[PDB]
C-alpha cells in the first residue's frame, strides 16, 4: 500500500503538467523534475521529506506539454512543447541551457533504452518515424519504416531487445526491429475495445503481453507469429468505486490511474487486484501521476502544483 | 492450432 513519504510544493504561478524522477549527475543521485507550462525545474532531496530546487529552465511562447524520460541518460532532461499537439522536443541541461531536438508536426514520442529517443510525425504516406541517439548531443537519426497509419503511442517491449511497439489510429499494433529499422508486423486488435494507448508491453514465451487503457486497464495477449489475439485480462475497480480511467502510468508490474473520480487507483498487474485507492488531498483532484524511475515511489501531482510522493510496498 | 514461435522476432528480422 501507499505511504506518504515526502512532498514538494511548487507555487510556480504556472499550471503544473507533469513530473518525473530521474538520476542526475559526478554521481548518480535521485532527483525530481517538475514541469509547468512555462518552467521546468530540477529538485534534490533537502532532507527526509523536503525538496529543494537546483536548476530551472524557462519557456516563452510555446508551453511545456510533458516531460520525456530517456532511460540511461543522467545529464539532461527532455521535454515536449506544444499547446495540445507537440511542436518541439528540447533537451535541457547545464548553468542551464537548452537545445532544440526536433520541430514539426509531432504525433508521438518515447525515450528508449541506451540513450535513444523515438518520435513520429505526419499521418499517412507522409508519416516519418525516427529514432535519435545522444552521446550527449544530436548524434544519429535512424528512420524506421512507417506503417502509414498515424502512430498514437510507442512502447519498448520488455523482455527483448531491439523491439519497438506502436499503436495506430487504425486500432493496429505495429512492431519494428530497432536495429534494422524494419517494420516486422502489423496486427489488428479487435475493433474495440479498443486502445489506442499502450502503457506497457511484454514479451514472454513467444507471446506479447500488452497493457491498454479503457475496467480501467486491459491486458491483451497476442501471438505475434499468427497475429491473432489469444486472450484478454481485466483490471477493474473494487466492489464500490465510482470513476472511469482518465490517465495513468505503468512501471514494471504496477499500474496507476487517475479516475474521473479524482481518486487515483493502483493495481498489481500480475494478480489483477486493486491494491490501493488514494483520494485527493483536500478538494484538489489529482492532476497527474507517474511512477518514479529511480525508486519505489508513486508521484501524485496537483495543478497547484504540489507534488505528493508515496512509498509503494 | 495457432503455432507459437519463441523466435518470431529474429525470424521476421531475417
Amino acid at each position: 500500500n501507499l505511504q506518504l513519504v515526502s512532498e514538494l510544493k511548487n507555487p510556480s504561478g504556472s499550471c503544473s503538467v507533469d513530473v518525473s524522477a530521474m538520476f542526475w549527475e559526478g554521481c548518480k543521485e535521485p532527483c525530481i523534475i517538475t514541469a509547468c507550462e512555462d518552467v521546468v525545474s530540477l529538485w534534490k532531496a533537502l532532507d527526509a521529506w523536503q525538496w529543494e530546487k537546483l536548476y530551472t529552465w524557462h519557456f516563452a511562447e510555446v508551453p511545456v506539454l510533458q516531460i520525456v524520460p530517456v532511460p540511461d541518460v543522467y545529464n539532461l532532461v527532455c521535454v515536449a512543447l506544444g499547446n495540445l499537439e507537440i511542436r518541439e522536443i528540447r533537451a535541457l541541461f547545464c548553468s542551464e541551457k537548452q537545445v532544440l531536438l526536433k520541430s514539426g508536426n509531432i504525433k508521438a514520442v518515447l525515450g528508449l533504452t541506451k540513450r535513444r529517443l523515438v518520435s513520429s510525425s505526419g499521418t499517412l504516406s507522409d508519416q516519418q518515424v525516427e529514432v535519435m541517439t545522444f552521446a550527449g548531443g544530436g548524434k544519429e537519426n535512424q528512420f524506421l519504416m512507417p506503417p502509414e497509419e498515424t502512430i498514437l503511442t510507442f512502447a519498448e517491449v520488455q523482455g527483448m531487445q531491439e523491439a519497438l511497439l506502436g499503436t495506430t489510429i487504425m486500432n493496429n499494433i505495429v512492431i519494428w526491429n530497432l536495429k534494422t529499422g524494419q517494420l516486422l508486423k502489423k496486427m489488428h486488435i479487435d475493433d474495440s475495445y479498443q486502445a489506442s494507448v499502450c502503457h506497457k508491453a511484454y514479451s514472454e514465451m513467444g507471446l506479447l503481453f500488452i497493457v491498454l487503457s479503457h475496467p480501467v486497464f486491459q491486458l491483451i495477449v497476442i501471438n505475434p507469429k499468427t497475429t491473432l489475439s489469444v486472450g484478454v485480462m481485466l483490471y477493474c475497480l473494487p466492489p464500490g468505486q465510482a470513476g472511469r480511467f482518465l490517465e495513468g502510468d505503468v512501471k514494471d508490474h504496477c499500474a496507476a490511474a487517475i479516475l474521473t473520480s479524482g481518486t487515483i487507483a493502483i493495481w498489481d498487474l500480475l494478480l489483477g487486484q486493486c491494491t490501493a485507492l488514494l483520494p485527493p488531498v483536500s478538494d484538489q483532484h489529482w492532476s497527474f501521476v507517474k511512477w518514479s524511475g529511480t525508486d519505489s515511489h508513486l508521484l501524485a501531482g496537483q495543478k497547484d502544483g504540489n507534488i505528493f510522493v508515496y512509498h509503494y510496498s | 492450432l495457432g503455432p507459437i514461435s519463441l523466435n518470431w522476432f529474429e525470424e521476421l528480422s531475417s
